Parts: structure tokens; sequence; C-alpha cells
RNA sequence: CUGGAAGGUUAAGAGGAGCCGAAUUGAAGCCCCAGUAA
RNA sequence: UGAUAUUGAAUGUUGGUACAGCUUGUACAGGAUAGGUAGGAGCCUUGGAAACCGGAGCGCCAGCUUCGGUGGAGGCAUCGGU
RNA sequence: GGCACAAGGGAGCUUGACUGCGAGACCUACAAGUCGAGCAGGGACGAAAGUCGGGCUUAGUGAUCCGGUGGUUCCGCAUGGA
């Protein structure tokens, strides 16, 4: 398992930091939650 | 061998011909931080300026003198064709979108960039004023009189010097070639 | 595996990016002159993809630039960094000239944009005629996702170190070993800046050699955090188990340099260089052999080796010497046999108010280490501890490696 | 330890064809010379 | 243990600076196959301007840059865009 | 310490596994340190109200003087900027 940071798409900054397994999920996942700066929930992707 | 004067060279570039009198000026990269590149409206002074106005700014762009504005996107008409004419300016909203299209403006010298005062909200005032460390500047014609190029070179030199670059230390002047 | 390389001009966040990709070995300062001076390797991870990374540099400038060209060709894709705050400079096109004739894929990057408002001003960067620029930031992890994908699109054991003081020939030593031009050699002191990795195979056995650019006196290090490079040497020592020491054919700092290695519980080997420089005739080696023995006595297990980099003599013997030190540093013994001899030592020296010996056993095998079960932990004498040390180092080899000894109480 | 290059090896390889390895290059070390015995 | 002032005079050996003058960048075009700044406001002329034959630098070892008398008021044609 | 009403399974995507914020237990030496009331902003199969997680405490050494890099409607020593 490794540590991962999530990046905002609309606003464009790191908001959430977490962990995932390389083998089970070898690809980049689309997580959807709140971006506080935008005052509105936006899609997130990891870098 | 002799460095002529400004009052002699304007009357003499009459005799170096309807041609255009232009000025080279060697600047004094190390100093790229305080480089000297720019544009200013001219005193003693045909272009075809096409604009990329967005929203309400097209409504004041069609009365100032511009030839073609657009249907809010004609870069697809720019793709596979597009004999560009004179000057491309834009507005600070669609500049990023036009820019993400590629170097159809890179090696052609018309890419909108707000360092030059050409990408702004005042498109009506922008149409009306445009119509190795070196700057080129067209100050005028052969057929202008002797008192026109003196103010033209004076205005351009005061613009250069008004802009006394930071790191002013060391000589700023190297050469004027009229 | 795929190889990636980054090139550019002084002050473009390259070493910085490379570190942000993985690790912090790359040295980072703020000034024009201080840049990574040579190639360095590493490993990366981006999805199933797992390519590496080659870092380059911007007095002597021809060599490093040439080294960069070496990287240029043997690479798979090209990373071309450039600054965003100050637009386009002369050096940008200067390097662009060779990039144009470089029949390799190119991915451009723009740094120094760490805020949304600064994300603009990319249209100007359309001169190269290359593809789409993708902004990145060093202080923050911005815009890296687009860059990596841009790269992934075209994308399809022991270790020993050598140390010394600056201006001795340590860089010349290595390159010659591989027989390959790998690191820069100059006649000025402290030419190398930071540690460089080098992996190679010898006799069906792979090895990893490392440089540490030499070290000056500890009061002599007053520079723009050039200790920041000195620490990299320290980390390198921790990374590998075997250290070779290189002296030129004696100064007390060389003893001080050997100070860190001995306490580190890492095998250490003595090497000399430039033997051609001095007189070389009958029985010459003895003078140095006892001088180093007389000077260096807190270490004894270190074998003495002789080589001269320039004429390349006896260099073959160096490698094997390293292998022998290895298992010695990783060796356990049967506890029965060890305790079998502990008494003989005490029989011959029945003068330890008196200490008593009951048991001793090997615990730490990573570095030869053991523990003795005695009656009074205070009653001992360091000379007696030095006595039991030699006896054991004479019963078996344990040569070329240090030994740590512990004395627990009866409990 | 000392020269003088001859006798080849070139050494892990650097390279690789067919199928793990062709050819082809490749320092030392082996006197392959004795003097030397420290 | 290296710099610098005492420390001065002439030889040659060179250097480094600047100042002129001359010459240099062959490339995937364009009579070949050349670095950052205008599409002309042609030259008649001249080791050949067609062919024509020296000279380096050379060569990108291709094929050029001009010093350039035969043909020569003929010639490429400012002129266009592998 | 659970008896399925907390170890099956379409959708509900999905680590609100969040941004604001707070009454009591502690140890009650306190600092500190910990664990769980109560609420605007849509942010959910959601429809009746259920959401700050992997259902015993067991961690990423101390998360810090760890800032040197960065947004500043805050100051700026006579007035502008730095
Ligand atoms: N403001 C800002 N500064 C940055 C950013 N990235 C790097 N820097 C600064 O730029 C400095 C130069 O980077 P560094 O990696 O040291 O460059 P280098 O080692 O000389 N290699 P190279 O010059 O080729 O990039 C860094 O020390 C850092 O202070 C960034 O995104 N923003
Ligand atoms: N005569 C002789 N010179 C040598 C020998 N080995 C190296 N040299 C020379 O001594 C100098 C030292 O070069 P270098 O390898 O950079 O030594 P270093 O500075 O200690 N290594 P680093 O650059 O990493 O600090 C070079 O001029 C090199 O040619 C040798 O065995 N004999």
């Amino acid at each position: 398992r490794v540590n991962i940071t999530l990046a905002c798409t609309e606003c464009g900054e790191r908001n959430y930091i977490s962990k995932k397994n390389k083998r089970n999920n070898p690809d980049r996942v689309e997580f959807k939650k709140y971006c506080p700066r935008d005052k509105k929930s936006t899609l997130h992707r990891e870098t | 061998s002799k460095a002529y004067d400004v009052s002699e060279a304007v009357a003499l570039v009459k005799k170096t011909n309807d041609a255009t009198v232009e000025v080279a000026f060697r600047l004094g990269p190390r100093k790229n931080d305080q480089q000297i590149r720019g544009a200013v409206v001219l005193p003693n002074g045909t272009q075809r300026v096409l604009v990329f106005a967005k929203g309400e700014k097209a409504k004041e762009a069609e009365a100032a003198g511009a030839d073609f504005v657009g249907d809010t996107d004609y870069i697809n008409k720019i793709q596979q064709g597009w004999f560009d004419f004179d000057v491309i300016v834009a507005t600070p909203d669609m500049m990023g979108e036009v820019g993400k299209i590629g170097r159809v403006l890179g090696p052609k010298g018309l890419m909108p960039n707000p360092k030059t005062g050409t990408v702004t909200f005042e498109v009506e005032k922008a149409i009306g004023e445009i119509k190795a460390g070196n700057i080129h500047v067209p100050i005028g014609k052969v057929s202008f009189e002797d008192e026109k190029l003196v103010e033209n070179f004076t205005t351009m030199y005061d613009t250069i010097l008004k802009a006394k670059p930071a790191a002013a230390k060391g000589v700023y002047v190297k050469n004027v070639a009229v | 595996k795929p190889v990636v390389a980054i090139v550019g001009r002084p002050n473009v966040g390259k070493s910085t990016i490379f570190n942000r990709i993985a690790g912090e070995r790359i040295s980072i300062v703020e000034d024009t002159p201080g840049v990574t001076r040579d190639r360095i390797y590493s490993s990366a991870e981006w999805l199933n993809y797992d390519f590496n990374l080659i870092d380059t540099g911007g007095p002597f400038l021809t060599q490093i630039r040439q080294q960069a060209e070496i990287a240029m060709d043997e690479a798979d894709v090209i990373i071309f960094m450039v600054n965003g705050r100050e637009g386009v400079t002369s050096a940008d096109e200067e390097v662009a000239k060779i990039l144009y004739r470089t029949k390799k894929p190119v991915v451009l990057a723009v740094n120094k944009l760490d805020n949304t408002e600064m994300r603009a001003n990319i249209y100007d960067f359309y001169s190269l005629g290359f593809g789409e620029p993708y902004p990145i930031s060093g202080t923050h992890g911005l815009g890296l996702g687009d860059l990596l994908d841009a790269c992934a699109e075209h994308f399809k054991v022991i270790q020993f170190c050598l140390i010394g003081r600056p201006n001795v020939g340590k860089s010349s030593l290595v390159n010659a070993m591989l027989g390959e031009e790998r690191v820069i050699v100059s006649n000025v002191a402290g030419t190398t800046r930071d540690a460089v990795d080098t992996a190679f195979t010898y006799n069906q056995q792979e090895f990893v050699i490392v440089d540490t650019a030499g070290m000056r006196k500890k009061g002599k290090v007053y520079e723009t955090t050039e200790k920041y490079s000195v620490l990299r040497a320290l980390k390198a020592i921790d990374r590998s188990e075997v250290v070779g020491v290189v002296l030129d054919g004696i100064i007390e700092q060389d003893k001080r340099i050997a100070g860190y290695a001995h306490e580190a519980g890492k095998a250490v080997v003595i090497i000399v260089n430039k033997w051609d420089a001095v007189d070389k005739d009958e029985s010459t080696m003895k003078e140095f052999e006892q001088n180093i023995r007389e000077h260096f006595q807190f270490l004894d297990y270190a074998p003495v080796l002789f080589m001269s980099a320039l004429t390349k003599k006896r260099i073959h013997t160096l490698m094997p010497a390293i292998i022998k030190a290895s298992e010695n540093h990783s060796l356990r013994v049967q506890t029965n046999v060890l305790n079998d001899v502990i008494m003989d030592a005490v029989a011959m020296n029945p003068t330890p108010s008196r200490l008593k010996i009951y048991y001793a056993t090997q615990v730490s095998v990573k570095p030869p280490s053991f523990v003795v079960f005695v009656n009074d932990p205070e009653l001992m004498h360091f000379s007696y501890e030095r006595f039991l040390e030699n006896r054991i180092r004479d019963a078996f080899g344990f040569e070329g490696t240090p030994i740590k000894i512990f004395a627990r109480a009866r409990k």
C-alpha cells in the first residue's frame, strides 16, 4: 500500500490525502467530494 | 567614420531612398530580467487588425474600424488555411482557449500576450491606437518631412529611457542605426 | 526499462523536480553556479508504468554539457524544463537548436507557476513549435498529472562506497574500474559535488559503487551550505555496508575520516592511490605498511591494498578484496564453540573484586556482535575487554569487519 | 621489486546472430627473462 | 607554504585587451545544400553572366564564398518557395 | 461485550472518512494529552431520517521552534517604492 494525494479539477489544489493499494487498483480513480474554495463540490483526481 | 546628428540624419534618410525609415538600437540573458522590449502609440505615426473579442466587447469592436471580429470561434477556420493579414489582438478571457491550440501563432509572431498591452478589456481603445536583446521600430516613411522623424525618434527614445531598466548599472546605450 | 532524462538551463527547478518525483538525494540550493554536475539515476512509479529518471546540469561547462548529450541519445523520451515567470531567454533557443536535431520525443514543462492566477502566460511559450506546454510547480505539487501522462503516452545484491578528501583521484578511480567515462575528473579539489550511483555486474555478481566528492576539514567547511552536500556523503555511508578508504601515497583527518566508518559497524578497507608518483622499488611498501599500521591501530582488521589509477595497476585485486569482507561482516558462529574458547582466554589470564564469566552468545549477525553474561558489569576494565576481543578475532577470521561487545549483568 | 615485449589469454563483460548465447574487441594477470629470496 | 608594495634598466619569447580593415555560419530550400532585423523599387558590363577555367578556405569531404580579362549587351533575371 | 434488527446482496456512489464550529469524562497538579454532546453549507440509495470509520483500546516515531518557498484591504520612521 502507498500514500496518495487527491487534486481538485475545477479549483486545482490538493485537498485530500489518503492511501490505496497498487495491485487492486492499478489505475487512476475518480473521487467526487467537496472543494472548499469553490464553495461547491467538484471532481477530484490524484497526482 | 563620423556619427551624424539627429537633425542631419532625418534629412539624409530622405536621400537613402516610397521606402520606410526604420531604426535599430543595440541594447545594453544576463539582463533579460530587466530586458527592454515594447510598443507605444506614435506621434508622427495601412493595417488590418482582426480581434478576438468575447461577450459584450465585440459590440464596441465593430464600430472602431476593425475588419473582422468573428463568430466567437473561427480557429477551426484558421485550421487548414488562414492567410493571416496584419495584427492579431485578443481579450483576457478566450486567450487561454486560443492559446491551447498550438503554434499556429508561435513562429508567425501574432500570438496574443498581455505583456504588450494588446490583450485587455479596452478593445475599442486598442483598435484605435494600433492603426540577443534588440528592438525594431518603424517610426515612419521616406516621404515624411524633416520635423516628423525627429519627434518619432524622440518619442521612441524617451519610451526606451522612460523605461530605464533595473540593473541600470553599466552603460545602457550602445548604438543607434537610422 | 524505459529511461527518461531532464535537461535545461541554470535555475529551472530540475534537480528539484527530480527530487519531488522520488527521494531527496539531489542537492538543492539557490544560485546560478550550484547545479547538479553529472548524470544520476533512480526509479519511479506511475501506474503499471515504472521508468527511471536522468538528471543533468545547465569555469568548466563543456564537460557537463557533453555529459548531457551522452544522456540525450541513450534516452527514450525527453523532458525539457523551462521557466515561466521570465518568459523566453537566449539559452532556451540555444538548447532548442540541439533539441531540433535530436531525433527524439520531446515533452515540455513550465515551472514557477504556483498559483491559479499564474497559470496563464503560456501562449507566449509557443515558439519551440513543440506540443502543448503543461505547467508545473516545485514548491507545490501542481500540474504534475498532465506532465506524467504526457510522458506515459509515448512510454511503451551488495553496495559499497568510496570516500576520501578532495583532490585524491577518487573519481578517476571509479571511472577506470568500469572502464567507462562516468564521472568528471579535474585537478582542482572538490570537483565533484554530490554522490553518484553506479550499478554494474562483476563475475556474475552485481555491485553498486558510489562517490562522495571528497571532504575538507570540519572547520574548513564555510560555504553556501556545501555541508548540504557533505551530509549526502553521510547518508551514502548508511546506505551501503562496505567502505573503501583512499589515501594518496598521512594526515590526521584521514584518521578522522575513518572515524565515522569504524563506529558505523561497517566493513572498511584501506586503499592507496598514485603509487606511481612516489619512488617504487624494493621493500618500499613496508615503509607505508608500518606507518599506516602505526598511525591506524583502533582499526586492525582492514587489509592493505595498492593501486595506481593513472597507470591502472593492480585494479583487478581491488574488487575481490571487497567480496571477502562481505561474509565476514555477515557471519554467525555456533554458540557452543564460542563459549568453548571464552574460558581458555580466562585460563591463560586468571586476573580479572574479581570478575566472573559464565556465558557469551552471538546475537547480532548483521555486524559481528555478541553479549557476555558476567557477575559485575562495573568490575571490568577496558583493557580486559580488549583482551577478549583479540582472542575471538584469532579463533576465527572476522577480518575486515568491526566487532561490538556487550556485557549484561547476572540479572 | 626491476625493466623489454615478445606467448597467448583477453575478463567480467562490451557486445550479441541462431537458439540462453555468433563473431569481434578486450586491461590486467600469467616470464611466458632472469636478476632477484627479505 | 601562494598572492600584493617596496621593485628599477634594455633583449627576445610571447599573451591579454581594445581599435580598425578583411573574412567566416552550406542545412533537409532556393541556378548548390549557411546564424538574431523589410517581397523588390534590377543590374547592361568583367579569371566567366549560359557553357567557360583559375584559387584557397575547404567542404556539410557535397559544392560553395569572390580576386575574376573568353563569350560579353549578352546574361541571371528584384522577382516565386522539396 | 453482540443474534443478526452489526459476517448475503441490484443501486447510492462511495474515505463528509469535510469544511465550520462544541456539553461532559478523565489524570483531575496543571500545562499538555486523549477519547464523545450539541449545529450552516447540498454534499446521499433518502421517501419517513439515517452522514464526520474499516463495529477492543493497538501506529506511521514527537504530528513539533518544521521554515528558508508562497496570498496578503496589516505596518513601512520626513514624504513613494523597495
Ligand atoms: N518560487 C518557486 N521557486 C522554485 C520552484 N521550483 C524551484 N524553485 C527554486 O528554484 C531553485 C533552483 O532549483 P534547483 O533544483 O536547485 O535547480 P538546479 O539544481 O540548479 N538544476 P537546474 O538548474 O537544471 O534546474 C530551487 O532551489 C528553488 O528555490 C517553484 O515552483 N517556485
Ligand atoms: N599520477 C596520477 N595522477 C592521478 C591518479 N589518479 C588520479 N590522478 C589525477 O589526480 C587528479 C584527481 O582527480 P579526481 O579523480 O577528480 O580526484 P578527486 O578530486 O579526489 N575526486 P573528486 O573529483 O570526486 O573529488 C586528476 O588530475 C587525476 O588525473 C594516479 O593514480 N596517478
